[PDB]
């Protein structure tokens, strides 16, 4: 009877039992444990070499199993009904906590309770920080661990003290630490390897945002370019067919065809070919954040407009032709900023994001400050007109209007093809 | 529309960043009231829960943190007694007795 | 084909049906092909390559067979920088000296790559003394007219050239059709 | 454009090849400060790196 | 072995620097677990300027 050590069930009765449901699956204990819930009752298992072992009446269960774990390893736990017949409570948590001073208040006692030395601004830039990882101004992330980990990372740099000059200097450490892909890429970018233009105008060229999947937190511009020629309805994505296309792009490519066939109808089928092309890419495009930079990249195509290069364009678009969130929005913007700042800024480089994306835009204290001093413009739109007119620094409506020069191209492109037709037929 | 530095500000402004503070430590599940319901139901109830959530939301450390405020009654002392050289029985005993 | 190498050939195709609009879509099939070669081609470097050989097939320009070709090409027409430059060069470079140097052979190669151009000592010695040349170009109209050996611009230009064979092409593809009526 | 070969010489000159060279050993992650300084972060915090 | 000793599990009090290729680590770091334990990322530049 000595013999017998003492469980998780046995040290548990009476209370309560706080298990893994990624280790239950992982170790195919899960069954097991389940035929032990359902049953009520469980004997500690003996070797199956013994020749015999004692007689033991099965343990009895009288504790609550509160099984903690990722929605992942539940999903992929829960398949089984005798899951949901035994464990029927679900204490979900939110990934974010609305950002309130009473939520920053509660961030701060609870830092303190974890043994930091807190001062009003390290608890301000700490707050700040779970906002940024939230995404969101008004939420914060709820993930305390990772906040704790970026506090534990500014005591070392601050002395033990968590001064908002010590979380600065945290969170640029952790940037940096992680800075090298993208320190190679604005090296080849300077080197001329991969060519962007971030001054001057250009026909049928735009700097999309794309985010590197290797690391998703880390974006950069990919200029973009569509060209236009006369013919088939047929757009294009030269990304997509060669493969390079997410299953959501491929969605962002045939909505900007519904579009561009829907919106201009002076002729039957539109009369252009338009290519988009993520190019010197080399690399799968996942998003439809290319959505407003392709359709302003196909505009210019069509209408021969040149676009302003200074700007980069992000964001989603439905063929209603109105721009769309966007997810990884500041990493986007900064990477757009931090690629200017080595070409060097000049004044009117920026960024065109949807309106929608307002709510996420939680910028670095360095794009901010280049806002502020006028080197560095943010352009919020609702609509892919207010996008190409903020580009090609024309207004869509009046004579000599943007719109008017698309219409002039779309029917020069008509009349190409309508000739060839002609020249055919005589 | 171009947005103004101060339509972009977001961070929140610091004052004093020299002054230290003494916040009093929040409840467990602070900003997680579903979760924090969810537990209570179940342990009014004897119901068998589970926490879901992303990784790294401290969900395991709150979840002792909250329990051991709780109060439970006190759980009968159970004990494995041999009734035989061979043969071993569970016995429960009030608590204290064992 | 290489997954990138699809990209390069419509990018190709996207260049040359914007590029050349005088005609609705463009009334030639170029047929490009990598003859003898029996396996899979992954990069974009012959986008420049391919590019040149189908202005010359459209515009009967006989390209010079001395240079070699490297180099990636976007849409706007403008040549792009390629990895393994050094690699391509000197086994073009090992090549023309296994048949002979004649003291013009060479390869054109974009802009971009001179920094990346760290070449062996005999391929530095071969173009120090004039038996090797190696071209620099950022658009493949320079490429174009550095191969088939003739400015675009001007009368009896390239662009010219390749507008002419253009419109030979589809005045057979017109006259197809105007037998075919009538 | 013809690249010359002043444009394409890229080796470091070489004048006294027969000199024997006595330089002291480099500081550890020369040439790698984002690891030391990423190595001495987690040094100084007792963090696993 | 029939019980062995009743041996204490012995404190950690070291410092874990795993060391490896990327590919080893993002085939390592898709569990959560890592990126709590191991925080402090010292990568090198495969080229020196």
């Amino acid at each position: 009877v000595s013999l017998i050590r003492p469980g998780a069930v046995h040290r548990a009765q009476g209370g309560y039992l706080i298990l893994d449901a990624l280790s239950l699956k992982r170790e195919g204990t899960w069954e097991a444990f389940k035929r032990a819930l359902r049953n009520g009752q469980v004997e500690p298992v003996t070797e199956p070499q013994a020749p015999a072992g004692l007689e033991v009446e099965p343990f009895p269960i009288q504790m609550q199993v509160i099984l903690v774990g990722t929605p992942e390893a539940f999903e992929g736990l829960e398949e089984d009904p005798a899951f949901s017949e035994l464990f029927r409570i679900r204490a979900e948590f939110s990934p974010t906590l609305p950002a309130s001073p009473e939520n920053c208040t509660a961030l701060g006692g609870w830092l303190l309770a974890q043994g930091f030395q807190l001062t009003q601004g390290g608890l301000t830039r700490l707050y700040d920080e779970a906002r940024r990882m939230a995404e969101q101004r008004d939420r914060m992330d709820a993930r305390l661990v990772e906040i704790r980990a970026l506090a534990e990372e500014a005591a070392v740099l601050g002395g033990g003290l968590l001064t908002a000059e010590s979380v600065e200097q945290a969170i640029a450490a952790r940037e940096h630490r992680s800075f090298l892909s993208e320190e190679e890429f604005l090296r080849a970018v300077q080197e001329g390897v991969i060519r962007l233009r971030t001054t001057g105008r250009a026909v049928g060229e735009v700097n999309s945002l794309v985010v590197v999947e290797a690391a998703p937190y880390w974006g950069r511009p990919a200029r973009l370019t569509a060209r236009a020629a006369p013919g088939r309805d047929h757009l294009i994505s030269i990304d997509r067919e060669a493969g390079l296309g997410g299953q959501i792009f491929h969605k962002a490519v045939l909505t900007l065809a519904g579009y561009l066939r829907s919106r201009y109808i002076e002729h039957g089928s539109l009369p252009v070919t338009i290519s988009l092309a993520f190019e010197q890419n080399y690399v799968s495009i996942e998003g439809d954040s290319a959505g407003l930079a392709e359709l302003v990249a196909a505009l210019s195509a069509i209408g021969n407009l040149p676009l302003r290069q200074d700007l980069a364009v992000t964001g989603a678009v439905d063929q209603t032709g109105k721009v769309l969130a966007v997810g990884a929005i500041n990493a986007k913007v900064e990477g757009f900023f931090r690629v200017c700042k080595a070409l060097g800024l000049s004044g009117t480089q920026g960024v065109i994001l949807p309106e929608a994306n307002l709510a996420n835009l939680t910028l670095r204290a360095e794009v901010l400050e280049a806002v502020r001093a006028g080197q560095f413009h943010i352009y919020a739109v609702e609509t892919a007109e207010q996008a190409l007119e903020i580009l090609a620094g024309a207004r869509m409506e009046g004579f000599r209007g943007l719109q008017e020069k698309i219409r002039a191209g779309l029917e020069a492109f008509a009349r190409l093809e309508e000739g060839h037709d002609k020249e055919d037929r005589e | 529309m171009r947005l103004s530095y101060e339509a972009l500000e977001w961070r929140t402004p610091i004052e004093n960043s020299t002054e230290p503070v003494s916040l009093p430590p929040p409840p467990p599940f602070f900003g997680q009231e579903r979760a924090r319901e969810a537990l209570e139901l179940a342990i009014r109830g004897g119901f068998h829960a589970y926490l879901v959530g992303p990784p790294s939301l401290g969900k395991h450390e709150a979840l002792l943190a909250y329990l051991s405020t709780q109060s439970v009654e006190t759980p009968p002392d159970l004990l494995y007694v041999p009734l035989s050289e061979r043969k071993v029985a569970v016995l429960t005993l009030p608590s204290g007795q064992e």
